[PDB]
């Protein structure tokens, strides 16, 4: 425990050193593991033993990442030292150094939380390595103890989802049936926090690694995927490849499931219609000359935007129907009907693309005679009684 | 602060790559955002479908982090999206250094230390030529 705590010392004692440095203080270290601290003890104990072997490897990958910048200038005065470098070109002590450090913490994971570092240390060499080929069993080994940690509840695995998102889209071929296999058992509440990754996962490809957890959060906290799925599915387009197909399935099925009180969408209609419209009036200008400026050919996406423009603030019992009217819409269309009359019939197909100062003209006069802050809450009066009623699956802010 | 930074493996670095490859503000989000509200940005852009390239991001930041003058990591900021500007050297020599009005123009380029590192920073903090000239709305005045 002392000659651990002493390289324990060494390596925080390197990592605020500067470039030289950190060999030659690194180099004593290693001949004091040169000694005896190996002097036929570590067996009666595996977990020392494999602490033993995660000290020993980072010790060789911080030598070895020591001279990356580095290129032979450091190994300047060395003939004992330069020959315990070449015991065990600039490249072909390198790779040994590199491949010594795989091999001594790889004999870690072939021997709570005296296992965590031993799968985590190995994760985060094979990461940079990894980081460093896109400047062997890579992917095949990283997930495998990096799923083994995450089994176990702890924080840093947990913060190492993402790579595992890019990994498999990167690494296809290595063992995609893997990760599956793996995510068929964990405790599926240490994804909520990186869940708006996953929700918007399936709309691309390869959903098929990753649905039994998606339906197990739908299953068990349902309120949990809703925020994300709106957003997710607003824009959500398919491929009609072979197992594309199932995806629509799933997607629908998902979606058939959810809001299964059918109330969630009303609370976003509540929220959605007390905002101030002549905003919106702006939105729908700015983003239809972001669109019809360049060319027409936006296919059906001049009515789509229409849709929206004409369900928010057209013909005003259009929100009577669509959801529950306000009290200022029925201020706003009521003086709106000529500003509505000639927009929803000749603002569908028109094509025009550069004049809007009659509108310009009559949104500045929209702001003149009005106060969108309603002054109570029956400027939206779906919310001002609610009066919370019976078994619904209620809110849940 | 600074110090016990950047002596870390980097999940603040893959955590920020995996922030800036979402497919949702590339280039889109961020054109839709400044055209909703004010500013000078309205057009001109050509570029800007390019020069996104989230190599170029995390390896600027992760260089910025990992030992890095100030001074340089601003002027490939400032190059690499106003190339061929029609002001450029009078930028870069303002915001570039003196010899004799800053530290940060009589220091190494890279491969720096903490103490040295805030303090030019602190230098390239402050300047009456830089504060002396940017945009009214940020009111360098007080």
């Amino acid at each position: 425990s002392w000659v651990q705590s002493y390289c324990r010392l060494s390596h925080c004692r390197s990592r605020s050193q500067g470039c030289s440095e950190q060999v030659l203080t690194v180099l004593k270290t290693v001949s004091l593991l040169d000694e005896n601290n190996v002097s036929s003890y570590l067996s009666k104990n595996i977990l020392a033993f494999r602490d033993q072997n995660i000290l020993l490897g980072t010790t060789y990958r911080i030598i070895a990442n020591a001279l990356s910048s580095e290129p032979a200038c450091l190994a300047e005065i060395e003939e004992d030292k330069a020959r315990r470098i070449l015991e065990l070109d600039s490249e072909k002590v390198i790779a040994g150094l590199y491949q010594r450090a795989f091999q001594h913490l790889s004999e870690a994971v072939q021997a709570a939380a005296g296992v965590i570092d031993a799968y985590m240390t190995l994760a985060d060499f094979c990461d940079q390595q990894l980081r460093k080929e896109e400047e062997q069993a890579y992917p095949a080994l990283v997930v495998e103890k990096m799923l083994k940690a995450l089994k176990l509840n702890s924080n840093e695995a947990r913060l190492k989802f993402p790579r595992l998102l890019q990994i498999i889209e990167r690494y296809p071929e290595e063992t995609l049936s893997l990760m599956t296999k793996e995510i068929s058992s964990v405790p599926c509440w240490q994804f909520i926090s990186w869940i708006s990754h996953m929700v918007a996962l399936l709309d691309k490809d390869q959903a098929v690694a990753v649905q039994h957890s998606v339906e197990e959060i739908t299953d068990n906290y349902p309120q949990a995927i809703v925020y994300p799925f709106i957003i997710s599915s607003e824009s959500y387009s398919f491929k009609d490849t072979s197992t594309g197909h199932k995806n629509k399935e799933f997607v629908a099925r998902i979606k058939s499931k959810l809001d299964q009180g059918g109330v969630i969408q009303d609370f976003i209609n509540a929220l959605d219609q007390l905002s101030n419209p002549e905003l919106l009036f702006k939105d729908w200008s700015n983003d239809v000359r972001a669109e019809l400026a360049k060319t027409p050919v936006n296919k059906k996406n001049i009515e789509k935007m229409y849709e929206r423009m004409y369900a928010a603030l057209g013909d005003p019992k259009a929100p009577g129907l669509g959801a529950f009217r306000r009290k200022f819409i029925q201020t706003f269309g009521k003086e709106f009907d000529k500003h509505f009359g000639k927009g929803g019939s000749k603002l569908l197909r028109m094509k025009l693309s550069d004049f809007n100062d009659i509108t310009n003209m009559l949104l500045l006069k929209m702001n003149k005679d009005s106060k969108p802050p309603g002054n109570l809450k029956e400027c939206s009066p779906w919310m001002s009684d609610f009066k919370v009623e019976f078994l619904r699956n209620e809110l849940e802010i | 602060a600074l110090r016990a930074f950047r002596s870390d493996p980097g999940l603040l670095t893959n955590t920020m790559d995996v922030f800036v490859k979402e497919p949702s503000f590339d280039w889109k989000n961020f054109e839709q955002k400044m055209l909703k509200k004010g500013g000078s940005w309205i057009q001109e852009i050509n570029v800007a479908e390019k020069n996104w390239y989230p190599r170029q991001k995390i390896c600027y930041a992760k260089r910025k982090l990992a030992g890095a003058n100030p001074a340089v990591i601003t002027c490939d900021e400032l190059l690499l999206g106003h190339e061929k500007a029609p002001a450029f050297r009078d930028y870069v020599a303002v915001a570039r250094g003196s010899k004799d009005h800053n530290i940060r123009a009589q220091e190494p380029e890279s491969g720096l230390s903490e103490e040295t590192q805030v303090k030019c920073l602190m230098d390239q903090a402050t300047d009456p030529n830089i504060l002396g000239r940017t945009w009214e709305g940020w009111e360098p005045w007080m």
